[PDB]
RNA sequence: CCUAGUAACGGCGAGUGAAGCGGCAACAGCUCAAAUUUGAAAGCUGGCUUCGGCCCGCGUUGUAAUUUGGAGAGGAUGCUUUGGGCGAGGCUCCUUCUGAGUUCCCUGGAACGGGACGCCACAGAGGGUGAGAGCCCCGUAUAGUUGGAAGCCAAGCCUGUGUAAAGCUCCUUCGACGAGUCGAGUAGUUUGGGAAUGCUGCUCAAAAUGGGAGGUAAAUUUCUUCUAAAGCUAAAUACCGGCCAGAGACCGAUAGCGCACAAGUAGAGUGAUCGAAAGAUGAAAAGCACUUUGAAAAGAGGGUUAAAUAGCACGUGAAAUUGUUGAAAGGGAAGCGCUUGUGACCAGACUUGCGCCCGGCGGAUCAUCCGGUGUUCUCACCGGUGCACUCCGCCGGGCUCAGGCCAG
RNA sequence: CGGGACCGAGGACCGCGCUCUGCAAGGAUGCUGGCGUAAUGGUCACCAGCGACCCGUCUUGAAACACGGACCAAGGAGUCAAGGUUUUGCGCGAGUGUUUGGGUGUAAAACCCGCACGCGUAAUGAAAGUGAACGUAGGUGAGAGCUUCGGCGCAUCAUCGACCGAUCCUGAUGUAUUCGGAUGGAUUUGAGUAGGAGCGUUAAGCCUUGGACCCGAAAGAUGGUGAACUAUGCUUGGAUAGGGU
RNA sequence: GACUAAUCGAACCAUCUAGUAGCUGGUUACCGCCGAAGUUUCCCUCAGGAUAGCAGUGUCGACCUUCAGUUUUAUGAGGUAAAGCGAAUGAACUUUAAAUAUGUAAGAAGCCCUUGUUACUUAACUGAACGUGGGCAUUCGAAUGUAUCGACACUAGUGGGCCAUUUUUGGUAAGCAGAACUGGCGAUGCGGGAUGAACCGAA
RNA sequence: CCCACCCAUACCCCGCCCUCAGGGUAGAAACGAUGCCCUGAGGAGUAGGCGGCCGUGGAGGUCAGUGACGAAGCCUAGGGCGUGAGCCCGGGUCGAACGGCCUCUAGUGCAGAUCUUGGUGGUAGUAGCAAAUACUUCAAUGAGAACUUGAAGGACCGAAGUG
RNA sequence: AUGGCCAGAAAGUGGUGUUGACGCAAUGUGAUUUCUGCCCAGUGCUCUGAAUGUCAAAGUGAAGAAAUUCAACCAAGCGCG
RNA sequence: ACGAGAUUCCCACUGUCCCUAUCUACUAUCUAGCGAAACCACAGCCAAGGGAACGGGCUUGGCAAAAUCAGCGGGGAAAGAAGACCCUGUUGAGCUUGACUCUAGUUUGACAUUGUGAAAAGA
RNA sequence: AAACUUUCAACAACGGAUCUCUUGGUUCUGGCAUCGAUGAAGAACGCAGCGAAAUGCGAUAAGUAAUGUGAAUUGCAGAAUUCCGUGAAUCAUCGAAUCUUUGAACGCACAUUGCGCCCGCCGGUAUUCCGGCGGGCAUGCCUGUUCGAGCGUCAU
């Protein structure tokens, strides 16, 4: 299974530049780093599950947080890119658990922020002040703030007495009768529904 | 290497139906069979497990955040009670279980 | 990167072949059309300016403000928000400047070679100089240090304050949203999407919780996702062109680009086009004064040079092939194998060693003992002791043994 | 009992023996002469006796035919990549693989890091789906090795069983009375289970695809350049004694 | 089918392009160890394929079991010569029995006996098969030979060629044409046939 | 029919080389154990297969390697080693670098290809230098005069010309 | 001549054509003299003469919830005559 | 009639022939000067034998004496002869035809471009 | 015996291999973004005391200005440089200039150094003639200005 069948020596790429890449890689960095400096280097992201029932398990950053999640973290939607939080409004809360994580996070992060007035000599009341500006800082969100538990514990301990019961008839019998429920759900409908309009013709 | 060649060493002598945008995370469910289940178990506190010191604590083990999504039955198990959480089960695997004097859930 | 040579497509099968997810590099968001500013076109090109403005116009068939679906408009409500000017200092680019032997001897035409004695080194990369130079010269390393220009970032510091604009919270209500377009049929082409792809042409041609999509055609009932037919936008990505630079287990003048040279030249072709060959005296021209023979080219003397056995035919100077000299063979081929002989020319081997017995010399690193030291812990070395029937060399003899070539 | 030829391997002793002070008994010593250098030996040229087709290619069974070769120098043809496969070496081992990327660096090196991912750890069926222990992981016959000498038995082979999936038949307790599919059989089947063997890398052979060992067609296609020759035409010019009828 | 710049049944130039060839030519040091092959069996043939057989490198297994292009023995084929018919009867007669090569068999892995079953078969529990148990090691049941084992893996050439003896089938005016075995050659030098693919000796 | 004699790479005995096979070799006085010692058998080879060695350009390590008191290259009726491919030395020439060992690496080994480029032979002092009628004398110039010039002669084109 | 014969990718394009049957175009034969064996009706040439016999797309009707299916009608040419 | 068209014959004419001879110029030749190429495995006397109907080299004989010059056309060499001819191809290309698949041109129908009035015949 | 042919050797030829060299190729990596009507790329013709080319330049022509450096250039000739300096140089840098005929190429043309038009200035006796010099004259399109055309729609 060979694809050489084209005029294929006109489109080979080799990487002999991977080193010098990631030197020029690393150098871009550092002057983004210095340019940026003392803000950190990247934005902060918001944990998101991954889709499809293969990755469902597993948690990782997003792109940004959601309008309603900067609304209850109380960060107005203009404030927040520029003191280092990246938003999207394509993306919706349908269900409580990863808006209420996302928020905490923000929190966390509006708890660690130290934010310098745009003019020195005159500080506003929502501006960090003086003595309260120095401290050790992070340059890095994605290291700081990164996924503490991608995945869900896989070993437990409990008591003895703890134990499930169990659902009755079993955990394959349960699976068998779930697939039975959801292929003959039509059929059933169809047969009860028959059953009432025979019912209510010879009633 | 040109010179261990033995061209060298020659120089002077010359079925069924069709599946449309198949999306294989659809069918992800990779099995584990029961008796690689205590291997899940982090070796410490299952050498005590199988030793006996541990008398009135059972495991609960997640087999998903293993990566494994169905427990099949190929084995046997010691006689220690033990919770597993699966998205599917064999019923041989669930009997065993039960003979150990654990519990099988299902899970999502 | 992986998905994945997978789903899928394919005469008579050769073959073809994505995407979602996932990890990573890099991340950045927005502008219109559809609304009456209507208590005031609030907008703008151009001309003239005394630089204050004033004109000629554009434009209501709509220029500003306001709004863009994430919303927004109207309300309510009480708090928040803002404009200028300096600026220490830092960075980027050209500029001045940077350590140490030409010490002594030998070979050599010339030390940059060999030997000796030093020195520098955040510099022993590279090159040049009469032969392999850290210290002769340029440079090389590192902090800096002179002088200049233009930008950027920036710790902070002076000041105006609310006419206006701006954000947050809640809400009865309102909430415009792109048409020969979407979509359908058909034709061509294209795709893995020859049941599920895109594009274009022709015909038909929409709608308002509407429309598109949901990879098997259709009707009915649901559900999920976005919101087309207007528009802008850095980075991560490409790079056999151009400019600057650094490198290589690459090639070393028939190689390496066609071209290391006045090479895309000379030359060919009406023309489009085609397209070479060709590097090296010597450290320094010191590139041969002068004499002589020739009409001259040149030759011979004599010179230069370390070398002309380097003479602008020029480093080295192979072979084919040629001349001279020397040797030899040859009655219609030579060449080759085995074996003598002749002639010519050669490499080895050998030249004496070891061991005794006497004699003569020259010295006490004889044996034992003592002390120290080291070792394999019982063996050694070093210092004293020998006083010459003992050790160690040398010189004369004599003897035994072993010695080269061919033979009986 | 004579006569002659060729040969002397080995290198303390050990052995078999005999004719036993010793020997001819598991391989040559003793005595003597000339010479000590081109004398022996060697190389080259030539003569002599005997021997001796010109190489390569091609063809078939072979020759012959045919093809290439005036001479010399330098150049000159099974390579590299991707993917398989078998075998060798190496690391780790139910795991294995740092190098997409990140960190770091004396800077294309070396060193370090981990999420995902690939392959392996489970198969089978078109699919929905289901999914590997009766038994010290079974019986029997062999079987290296070990043994307390009674046996225990590796790898592997042969043979009979058991377990998972597929196909066919039967259809239990139960029940959303139409679902569920136990139990028991019968065929083939799968590199299936039955006390894991793989992953990475190195080296070689072989296979597949690429110009694919090197040189060679008549060709096909895309885009350009020619009527200074020649063919035909148009416009405008030029030229052709003297006789006969 | 003339001419279109020495180019014409389709000019010249550059490119795709290192186009394709199964056809032709060529394909680069040495020594050592092994070493071949020509219908065997199947497929529609020629412009055909596979494949057996024959080889080499690695291993591995108890390199365990022994086997063998040979003779002998029993028994087939060849009863065919031969002897007799004072044996019977008359190559087709036989008491007996050829030469040549040739088939099958010749142990403990074997030989039987017994027990039952049979879904075989037989009139039939009868034979045979299937198993079961037992007896036989007192000599392991001819000769000669035996660095000759087996199984995998991977790799390669040749796989409807020539000549000859013998046997056999057909033929021609005479030549000869098919098969089968064996030997030689293609791959091979040496001694002799004056000379030489096919001869003799000997590798 | 008989007797003797001649010689093959065949047969016999002996030496030497290689290959294969079978043995020995550590309380190591012990060894390129990848070695050494003992014994036996065998020796042709195309296609084909396998092993070991030699040589070339370049890379790491190493030899305290060689070299202007002469590296590399080249020539050699001069030698030594190896079965061989090859390796080493002497002599001459020459002028600036180069080699051994273990690994690494490849654009790595030529007699052929009507091979490529360049150079050179025999042929061979050979074929030939024969269309267009044709040359001669003196003097000068010059090193040198058939094919330069002047003069003196002889011719040709022949007006659709050699104008 | 709203033509014939050509050309062009196309064109508000060009030629024949500054043309008009004593012309233009395409063929065959090849001066003059000689010269048309005899008769048709199979292929062919041409007839809008009747047919729907074959009968595309579009269009029409029916069934179905629709996709769809079934029916007639059906130009030229062919067929028939 | 005309013809560098193909054919048979007659007269004249003659070196076409019997049957050859002779003369001239330029060569060839010899000299001075100048100076190639083709081709070339190696070479060049034969006879008989050398199974494959072929020898130049082998076997067995005949033989066989330097170095040369002019000629010659037996043999070897020598033909852009790698020609021509025959045979083979997964052969190439030109050409033909109711060979296959297409197609320029032409022809026919429909939809659009496509508007304004009448008169009928059907819904 | 020589000559001739062939073999062997030395030296000399022929030829340019070998060895060593390399201001050149080749491949990789890093950085950068900058042509033109303000006339580019390309072409032609010229320019040095003595050059044909290569190189450099444009009638200001192997160059001018400016900045820097600080004593050359060199084949010949001829001059240097107040060296204690407005300064050599085939020097470097480069911000100011010059930049022939052309070419997208622009008055129309170009196989012609052909033919024009508009406006200025200067010279020759010159209100008329002759000559020279300078500045202009392409196309498509946009904004604007100005001059217009049409019963196209109107007002009066």
């Amino acid at each position: 299974n060979n694809h050489f069948r084209k005029h294929w020596q006109r489109r080979v790429r080799c990487h002999f530049d991977q080193p010098g890449k990631k030197v020029t890689r690393r150098l871009a960095r550092r002057a983004k780093a210095a340019a940026l400096a003392p803000r950190p280097v990247d934005k902060l992201r918001p944990i998101v599950r991954c889709p499809t029932v293969k990755y469902n398990r597993r948690t990782r950053l997003g792109r940004g947080f959601t309008l309603e999640e900067l609304k209850a973290a109380g960060i107005p939607r203009l404030l927040a890119p520029t003191i280092g939080i990246a938003v999207d409004h394509r993306r919706k809360n349908l269900s409580e658990e990863s808006l209420a994580a996302n928020v905490q996070r923000l929190k966390d992060y509006k708890a660690r922020l130290i934010l310098f007035p745009r003019k020195s000599n005159k500080p506003k009341k929502a501006d960090t002040p003086k003595d309260q500006q120095t401290a050790e800082t992070t340059t890095s969100l994605r290291t700081s703030f990164g996924v503490e538990q991608p995945l869900a514990p896989g070993f437990t301990e409990i008591s003895k007495s703890e134990i499930p019961a169990g659902i009755e008839g079993g955990a394959y019998r349960a699976l068998r009768k779930a697939r039975s429920d959801a292929r003959l759900v039509g059929v059933r409908e169809k047969r009860a529904k028959e059953k009432a309009e025979a019912e209510a013709n010879k009633k | 290497p040109t010179r261990f060649s033995k061209t060298r060493k020659h120089r002077g002598h010359v079925v069924g139906m069709r599946h449309f945008h198949l999306l294989r995370n659809h069918y992800w469910r990779p099995s584990i069979n029961i008796d690689k289940l205590w291997s899940l178990v982090p070796s410490d506190v299952r050498e005590q497990y199988l030793s006996g010191q541990k008398k009135d604590t059972a495991p609960v083990i997640d087999l998903l955040s293993h990566g494994y999504a169905k427990l099949l039955g190929k084995g046997r198990l010691p006689e220690i009670p033990v919770v597993v959480r699966a998205r599917y089960v064999s019923a041989e695997a669930e009997r065993k279980v039960k003979e150990a004097g654990g519990v099988v859930e299902l899970v999502a």
